């Protein structure tokens, strides 16, 4: 929860 | 599906539209979901390649695609976070925010959200840099509804790892910047805008009660006890757990709480099929049950004592354990007839059930809230009669039992009672 | 008997 990956 | 060697040869190559497409591949290489070559790319000496294609203003294409590769490298270990932070990518998306293209400032977001939700060092680098103001004038419209469903959500959940990570906490002025945006989300519906605000008014009121008053005086708590019963279980976790907070600060903070109608959602969260709820919910009865006997008595109007039963009856192990918290502190601020009432809901029995636990601390608590009521019934000369109900659930086997063990204080209280009361 | 914070 505490970092984001942007998968597409 | 390009190599990080012909990446790099097309980051070098020193054509703009050849270093677009370079800068494409690692997004895509970055973007799958198998294990990214992260550590390849940093290696590689291309993260402050992709920072000086932030601020290609030329190229709009290009910004988005770096703002993407970096939001995934950042995305990752705190490592690969301070790589990115070090190649100067902080003031770069903080002037990225203002882009005119809604995918680049929301990638902007994106990215300083990862980069502050590595913990309190990154944090407040971010807020020096004055991430801060452009973060909510991109909130300064009369209506939330008309942005886009995912802007919002990303700005939410940038806002909360900026409120996030204690130790040290976030500060002050940068809380009461935040806070009138933050109740603004909170009003919003938006199941996943209401989680993220939850979760951010919890990680600002966990610690010294002023910073519980600070969110208390912008007048959340009513709020709070309505989305505590939303049926949607990622907005009741974080609704209760800043509910838990608050009441751990000055009983007129709880009362405000009290106030609310938390209360009544109670019987709810005790029988709640989720462990951590009932745990939370629990730990939060503990510490309103160390509150001021008007308070006791107001969550025995509630019939909530039935449910602490219940819940130091059959529940999770550390339910329990923050059943039995909450009985002693009853036991210890409650009047006479409080106590009495307790005892007659059946207290006894799971109370003497939890002494043969394998927890040191749990006993303590538990022969301590037994102190308490013998106090009560010597009060009401009534001792004799506590002692025989103790012996018909097979209590005095498990204080004969444990008057002798490791620990100092078990032993110690046990004998007491042993001598005191059994003789 | 106080109150207990996380």
């Amino acid at each position: 929860e505490e970092k984001r990956k942007r998968t597409y | 599906n390009w190599s990080v060697e012909d990446i790099v040869k097309g980051i070098n190559s020193n054509n703009l539209e050849s270093q677009l497409q370079a800068t494409q591949a690692a997004r895509k290489l970055l973007s799958r979901e198998k294990q990214p070559p992260i550590d390849n790319i940093i290696r590689a000496g291309l993260i402050p390649k992709f920072v000086s294609f932030l601020g290609k203003t030329d190229c709009s294409p290009i910004q988005f695609e770096s703002a993407w590769a970096l939001t995934n490298i950042a995305s990752g270990t705190s490592e690969q976070t301070k790589a990115v932070v070090d190649g100067g990518a902080i003031p770069a998306f903080i002037s990225l925010l203002a882009s005119p293209h809604a995918h680049i400032s929301e990638q902007a977001v994106w990215a300083l959200g990862n980069i502050a939700g590595d913990g309190s060092a990154f944090r407040d680098l971010v807020i020096k840099h004055g991430a801060i103001d452009p973060l909510l004038a991109l909130l300064a419209v009369p209506d939330l509804s008309t942005l886009a469903c995912g802007y919002l959500r990303n700005l939410t959940w940038t806002l909360s790892n900026l409120c996030r990570n204690k130790n040290p906490a976030p500060p002050l002025d940068a809380v009461e910047q935040i806070l009138p945006t933050l109740v603004r989300l909170l009003h919003h519906n938006d199941p996943e805008v209401l989680a993220d605000s939850c979760w951010a008014i919890s990680y600002l009121t966990d610690g010294p009660n002023e910073r519980i008053e600070m969110v208390v005086k912008k007048g959340v708590v009513p709020q709070l006890v309505k989305l505590l019963g939303a049926t949607e279980l990622p907005i009741v976790t974080p609704a209760l757990r800043a509910i838990g907070n608050i009441v751990t600060g000055t009983d007129e903070q709880t009362q405000k709480v009290i106030d609310a109608g938390a209360l009544a959602v109670f019987p709810s969260l005790l029988t709640n099929p989720k462990t951590n709820i009932q745990k939370e919910a629990t730990w939060t009865m503990s510490n309103i049950t160390a509150g001021r006997q008007d308070q006791i008595q107001q969550v025995v109007n509630h019939g909530l004592v039935p449910f602490l039963v219940g819940v130091l009856s059959k529940a999770d192990f550390k339910t329990q354990k923050e059943a039995a918290w909450a009985i002693t502190n009853y036991t210890s601020g409650g009047t006479v007839e409080q106590i009495v009432y307790l005892v007659h809901c059946g207290i006894i029995e799971p109370l003497m059930n939890l002494l043969s636990a394998k927890d040191t601390k749990i006993i303590q608590v538990i022969l301590d809230a037994i102190s308490n009521i013998f106090q009560a019934a010597e009060k009401l000369g009534e001792t004799e009669k506590l002692s025989i109900m103790i012996e018909e659930c097979g209590g005095l086997d498990k204080i004969e039992a444990l008057q002798r063990h490791e620990n100092e204080s078990v032993y110690k209280a046990s004998l007491n009672l042993i001598e005191k009361y059994f003789s």
